[PDB]
């Protein structure tokens, strides 16, 4: 595989997302780290599919709503940022006020 | 011109009169003072103030600070004020108004070509925590503690060995020398405790001469009146502190006999409530004496619904006990008492208990010393309301009283307050930067000796430091020689004089402990109460001046499920 | 499109050009297989191989560098040798020359 | 005997006339020469050539090389040839024909008992990359860069602090000393940049005397004509390089004023296209001057479909800006221009832009300097076809022109070309081995100072090094003292003379920079074009000699989704 | 009073007459002796024996041990006994009865204020393993080996380079010096092997003078009679060991010619069975000679159902072979023989083969040397029953015979038995503590030089060291200077005399090898058989005194799927 | 659990396989690292079940086909190797030309 440090680091993010993904499935209100991880992993898969940066900046605001997270969590996340390999190389996706 | 208070807050952080809630607790602090000159605040960035000829002067390195923390909101035992922090030579240089004297007024902290900038506007800055009840069970405990905001660790141990699992003791010259050498690799200030249980003075002097800054008397090694008396005698002649964990079994006598053996000499009592160890069931009464510096270990802080259930089982694996042997379990119930566990929280709120520590991996959580201290504060405000000392509509005094428990008080107790423990000029620059929403839980930056040692860091290959995943990673202040230069190994005056640092070829900076015998309860900042406390031998009820001291167990706490992934 | 693919021009490479070569009939009289490397001094191979050792003096196999010729027990075959170059000084092997020639 | 060309290729790697496509790009190289004697190639293994008395001689250590890279296909600014590489004392000894003179012809690289072997047949060997725009935001950036193929890192910083987030400056003596000590722990050659923004010469001299090999002028610290003039004056007297990031706001003047302040003195302009910083919108015109050594930072390389979208938001977090404050966002659009972003790619293809760098974690990707340089080459071949200098049906010249951008050119610009930058005898053995299919993306081996420092490694408990999982792990060349011996800390001639290495007790090898003031555009290998370039103040259109310079954004690029897991 | 044997076992561990099954194997050991005085056993904990004035005395540091392993069940080549182990100055002080002479009888190991305690009741203690066939392909191999219970590693290499992938050779002065420096960073004792394939004596002397403790003759570098003779001559004059991997191709002669070249001089034959290398197909006959010290590499131990299938493919990647080239594959079948693979297991059981090693990442598993040795013991008991030397209804002798294979025998073979190899007073305290259920698989504690270096550790922030997740983490004995003080770098007498340690500025303790030329087969503890063994040139059948030696392949083995996650 | 370094290392492989496994489920053509990880994890589970080395050497060539991976990927993987604990201890499984 020849995994570089950055690829191995993203495996940590992906695994953190698996944790949140299951808790949301149970119907729990997600906390701070669970929310950032869930929305971040969504964006990474978005890039893998070849969606544009512009598309993800928008779709990323519809992953979790205010009624799916704990009190005060939406304000603790003014934005979320993550990079992934798009068809045209590494790009940065910034999602402002992701939870509403 | 003029600027509204809100826009001002968003630009330079809160000012005099503004309140900020600490994390998700019910605690609110209010800025008591602002040391700036409005319109002359220094800000870093393109087009901002800190630029050549403007907020940055023409002075040489010797005439300006190395690091400046701009627009900081300081929370310390002495005040909750807004000001700039200047760091020079790894030490706190000043707390004032940073800038360039050439074109700005009231500058007390000059910024020059040689000055690095850390933007603290909208952030809370506090001293580094100091945990004095560390069990050196594994080296991994240091990073854990550092990430939580604890920059100094005092304790004893040789690794995952039965003796260390149970006690904070680095036994003898060889292990002391070895651990002192290993300490150079750790990113926190360290001081070692030797095994103080001996009735032969020379066996102790050797350990102090070898390098320990204190001795631990632990019942597992025999906390008898002879052992105690012996340790205190050497402590008195070598200017080192004694940490005690008394005779729980009441084998050699009751609490009053131990207290008699101590004979009014200075002593730091570990886990004074007793769950973590001590005469059953009244070791808590020790907090009434002027020569006793009392501290709590953290698993009992604060009193919650799952506290008792978790405790019966934890107190087994630690002391190396056996659930089958009746005598090994009969005292478990005598050691874990709801009555004293509830009184402890109240006693902290009153200033009767002066320190908080962990008791790392031996009935304590190394990364939760700060976290739990604030949880107790929150719970006490909720239950008891404002303190008699409060002024104004805020919790400023309660905050000063509680922050002192893991900063200045532990430093005074162990004779290192001349080096660390608070944000005061001349002290080592061990600072922690917090975002109000994560105060007490997850630091934005942890500074050691003037260099960032650990901080949250995102994707290393990212275009900026913020993309995910963001987790704590070691910085330059934790690397080889830079680390040696930014950390302190505390030696005893004897070891220092004997040339121990040179003999073991220690690479880090060396500090010496002093003033361990003269500190008393009256010296504990904001926590000097000596209550007329009693414990009922049968009901285990705690009473201060006849009134019952108690509290209710919490079902939910702040700084818990909202911040952690597990 | 195959990442890192070669586009080798067709043809052949002539090896060890302009050097003396000779052919020798060799036979394995041993009961175990013997395999000889490309640069091994032939005259000092396993004593179970019977051939004119006197002719193979200062020679090695005329095969591509790194390859080998195997001789199963009882195997008999003619091989081509090429002369050593450089200083033509043989050191090592069975220690029969340990010097120039 | 005779062997077909294909079998030959499979056994010893390609020879004269054979072509190899670089990774999954449309770039093809053709072997220009082969230094071997057919039939006398050295190969390692059981029954192979490198054995006592055969391909291995009887000479003592002093008469043979320490390491030999067999059948290597070298790609460098001087040629694309097949040959053996000999390494002795951590330095490139020779490029020729390895073997034993006793029995083989034309041996120029003797193999003996003391020689280790690295089989490079079928592999491409190149010099280690050199990134001169590093922000020391975190130590983790080094391993990231090393894994990508970058063996030398030049920049400035003190860790994750506002000043470093924004600028490549290690402010003053204390931070410089501290970072120089921390550098011994990193597995790459390092050189530091100080804060050059001051109108007082002595404040700069001190920094150079402290140890920096250059000074960074950044607009966030005030890139005024006085500051620039001051830095260049000291640079001229101390033989150190100046890196510039000009006044984007045009506050002190336009591009022509900055250029006037420079006054024809040597200077390395960072991110010359401008997105990463510089006079809006014509900082790009700087590439026309003989004293300017221009470089690009990597996020804009090459021009793609998602480039502009990603950029507006990235340029905020870096410079510490505010989207609410109009003035903090009005220039965002003036700084990010499609027009100059498209011209930049073409300018590299023409040799107008001479270097590529990252701008690590401050609008740049530390592990993508090599990767993006080749992506630009691929895209330019696709759009513009063959270069006027090409000969034969290959892309050999374009490859030499682009590889020079991150190897020899950066070394010349910063005065370290005497030590590193290319595969030439006498230079430090910093080499990278690539498999053609992963060229520019994931190295097979990264050699530092003659020792493998990082390489892909499979299951540690496996029966061979190849089983999964295979990821990059640190090797012996990255351990303690071996690392100190295989890396170079670059000092200024003044610091070296002052005894800084001895005073800070630096453990690594020390090198000294020289020739920073005499290099000019004409000295940049394969990239010395000085175009008559203009930028339209309104349309932002870039024109060279009146003709419009532009390119189309890519939708898909090689060295991307086929190689990475995320 | 009186106590039942079961309760006694549960409190102090098994005593004389009690049996314990090793892990999940069919092997049973029986306590042969107990050195305690019933009722006077020392136990640590609250209310237990080791307390001031009781089981702990008043003696100074010089008169008591530093560490005491209480109630240990020792398994060594000399006995399987219950006793206390005293460690002083990093060395085994005594094996006896620990306590306080003041109030206890028969105390030979005094416990004082300076004594740390490790509770070994119910645990098995053994010496640290010694692997003499290490390929330094990556530094990560050390932690892997340490975790398995191997405290000393002897081999050669320079990292992931072709030469090292294939052979255990650190080629020449430069690489030897570099690797010796890198060794200070590793938590295991290390000794290096140089490239012994040369027909010029001076090229070897230099390597020994540079620091190697032995030389490896490998067929890939040419294992010719001249090379062999040369290496043995220098070995004889410098007192260093020679490790051999003979001419598999029979190119220079058959096994009898190699044996002739050796001429009765001392030599350690690597992978004597032959699969891992050596004259096809009778290299195994070497075990019949008095001057040959034979060892096996681990992938063939023990003979199982998947052994042959896995092997054909493994033997390719290692030797750098090619499946297309007939000559590169024709010998694969000649090298991998079911016949010799089955005889090897039996030969170990008989004591014909004296050592076990790994052959790390070059047809061997670095973390399975101990594990596989016991799997062979289990399989042999299952197939052949009790050994002729067994006494009583236990497997004590078979256990002593097999444990010697990776402890004392490897130490004798390489001239380091004066320092390590067994639990005997004066030897370095390299000890491993096992829980009977995980014996041979996963250690409870690994002690290096008197300090725990690696051990299983649970949640770092937990209230005790036991909560999940529990995995192996480095301890204090593996940190900086503490590690340097607890590990040994073995030098040759020449290098030591030449001042190599001082010249390279080596930080660890230094030991010197001696007695490498005088050891013979008769000196291998419990494994000195010299069988009249023959191999049929065609059928490959192994015969000892005419009888056929063989065994059946296992389908399931202990110490496998029940303990590992993957 | 007492996880050794090698067990922890395999957890990285298993997690890398989870990533590929989901992308294949989405119907994406797998890239280089995703393919090596997917086929490798298959073999590890094979050993856990007790399948022989010979069986896995064959079954491993039928995990992914040429139409399920990106262009050029089958040639970038001439073979795949992985070790796992079989009933009879650690063994090495080599799968030649796994993708066809
Ligand atoms: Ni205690
Ligand atoms: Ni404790
Ligand atoms: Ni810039
Ligand atoms: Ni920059
Ligand atoms: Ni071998
Ligand atoms: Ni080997």
């Amino acid at each position: 595989m020849e995994l570089t440090p950055r690829e191995k680091d993203k495996l940590l993010l992906f695994t953190a997302a698996l944790v949140a993904e299951r808790r949301l499935a149970r119907g729990l209100k997600l906390n701070y780290p669970e929310s950032v991880a869930l929305i971040s992993a969504f964006i990474m898969e978005g890039a893998r599919d070849g969606k544009s940066v512009a598309s993800l900046m928008e779709e990323g605001r519809h992953v979790l709503t205010r009624e799916q997270v704990m009190e005060g969590v939406p304000e603790m996340i003014p934005d979320i940022q993550v990079e992934a390999t798009f068809p045209d190389g590494s790009k940065l996706v910034t999602v402002h006020n992701p939870i509403i | 011109s003029n600027i509204s208070r809100q826009a001002y807050a968003d630009m330079f952080g809160p000012t005099v009169g503004d309140k900020v809630r600490l994390a998700d607790t019910e605690l609110w602090i209010e800025v008591e003072d602002d040391l700036t000159t409005y319109g002359e605040e220094v800000k870093f960035g393109g087009g901002k103030v800190i630029r050549d000829g403007m907020g940055q002067g023409q002075m040489l390195a010797a005439d300006c600070v190395d690091l400046v923390l701009t627009n900081a909101l300081i929370v310390d035992h002495w005040g909750i004020v807004k000001a700039d922090i200047g760091v020079k030579d790894g030490r706190i240089f000043a707390i004032g108004k940073a800038g360039n004297p050439d074109i700005q007024p009231n500058v007390t902290i000059p910024i020059g070509a040689a000055t690095e900038v850390i933007a603290a506007e909208g952030k809370i800055v506090t001293a580094g925590g100091i945990d004095t009840h560390i069990h050196w069970i594994c080296p991994q405990q240091a990073e854990e503690a550092l990430v939580s905001g604890v920059t100094t660790m005092v304790g004893g141990g040789t690794g995952p060995a039965a003796g260390t699992h149970a006690t904070t003791c680095t036994p003898g010259p060889w292990y002391i020398s070895r651990m002192l050498q290993a300490a150079d690799s750790l990113p926190v200030n360290i001081g070692l405790l030797g095994k103080g249980n001996v009735s032969q003075p020379d066996a102790l002097r050797e350990q102090v001469a070898a390098g320990v800054i204190g001795l631990k008397i632990h019942e597992d090694w025999g906390a008898t009146p002879a052992a105690i008396d012996c340790a205190l005698t050497v402590a008195d002649e070598m200017d080192i502190q004694v940490a005690l964990h008394s005779d729980t079994l009441n084998e050699s006598g009751f609490v009053e006999d131990t207290l008699a053996a101590i004979g009014g000499r200075t002593i730091h009592t570990f886990h004074t409530e007793g769950a973590g160890g001590g005469h059953a069931p009244d070791i808590i009464t020790a907090c009434a004496h002027p020569n006793i510096l009392p501290s709590s270990t953290n698993p009992t802080l604060p009193y919650t619904l799952n506290t008792i259930d978790e405790h019966l089982d934890m107190l087994m694996v630690c002391a190396h006990l056996d659930p089958d042997i009746a005598e090994d379990v009969a005292f478990a119930e005598s050691r874990i008492r709801r009555e004293t566990i509830a009184a402890e929280d109240v006693l902290h709120d009153l200033g009767a208990f002066s320190l908080t520590s962990s008791d790392s991996q031996a009935m304590g959580r190394v990364g939760e010393v700060i976290l739990r201290t604030w949880q107790v504060a929150h719970r006490m405000k909720v239950q008891r309301g404002a303190l008699a000392e409060e002024t104004g509509d805020n919790d400023n005094f309660r905050v000063k009283r509680y922050i002192a428990k893991y900063t200045i008080n532990p430093a005074l107790t162990h004779g290192i307050a001349h080096e660390v423990g608070s944000i005061e000029v001349g002290k080592l620059a061990d600072l922690v930067v917090w975002s109000p929403a994560f105060f007490g839980v997850k630091p934005a930056t942890v500074i050691k000796g003037g260099m960032i040692a650990i901080a949250p860091m995102g994707d290393i290959n990212a275009s900026i430091p913020t993309p995910q995943p963001v987790h704590y990673r070691p910085m330059f202040g934790a690397l080889g020689s830079a680390r040696h230069h930014c950390r302190l190994t505390f030696l005893s005056q004897a070891a220092a004089a004997n040339g121990v640092a040179e003999r073991l070829n220690l690479r880090s900076a060396i500090a010496v402990v002093k003033g361990c015998r003269t500190v008393q309860k009256a010296d504990m900042v904001h926590n000097s109460l000596q209550p007329n406390i009693t414990v009922d031998a049968q009901t285990y009820e705690v009473r201060v001046d006849g009134e019952l001291i108690t509290s209710e167990p919490a079902d939910v706490l702040p700084m818990a499920q909202r911040y952690f992934l597990f | 499109m195959i990442p890192g693919e070669y586009h080798v021009k067709p043809g052949q490479i002539a090896l060890n050009t302009g050097r003396a070569t000779c052919r020798v009939v060799v036979e394995n009289h041993g009961d175990r297989p013997i395999q000889v490397g490309s640069h091994y001094h032939f005259a000092e191979v396993n004593p179970a191989l019977k051939f004119d050792r006197q002719q193979a003096a200062g020679y090695r196999l005329n095969i591509p560098a790194g390859t080998a010729v195997r001789f199963e027990p009882g195997q008999k075959r003619e091989v081509e040798l090429v002369a050593f170059a450089g200083h033509r000084a043989v050191f090592g092997f069975r220690g029969e020359v340990m010097g120039p020639l």
